[PDB]
């Protein structure tokens, strides 16, 4: 899996991401990579905080 | 070692520079000891020499 495509282009600012960077994960060897998506309220997409 | 310093800039916490904002992720590097009664006797202080 090539993972330089997720930063050879990109513009996401307000990047505050807590724990492993997504970016140089090369490094790293693990087995299964899980990707989530959901819906949720329209008004709380920018209200949704930790 | 054996060198003091006083410099007090703001801290770099990492991407999204505060650029002076002393916000979120944005602190003064210096900080006051707590020293409050509700706490135990290995958080009072010590003479230390």
């Amino acid at each position: 899996a090539d993972y330089s495509v997720l930063y050879n282009s990109a513009s996401f600012s307000t990047f505050k991401c807590y724990g492993v960077s997504p970016t140089k994960l090369n490094d790293l060897c693990f087995t299964n990579v899980y990707a989530d998506s959901f819906v949720i309220r329209g008004d709380e997409v920018r209200q949704i905080a930790p | 070692p054996f060198e003091r310093d006083i410099s007090t800039e703001i801290y770099q916490a990492g991407s999204t520079p505060c650029n002076g904002v002393e916000g979120f992720n944005c602190y003064f590097p210096l900080q006051s000891y707590g020293f409050q009664p509700t706490n135990g006797v290995g958080y009072q202080p010590y003479r230390v020499v």
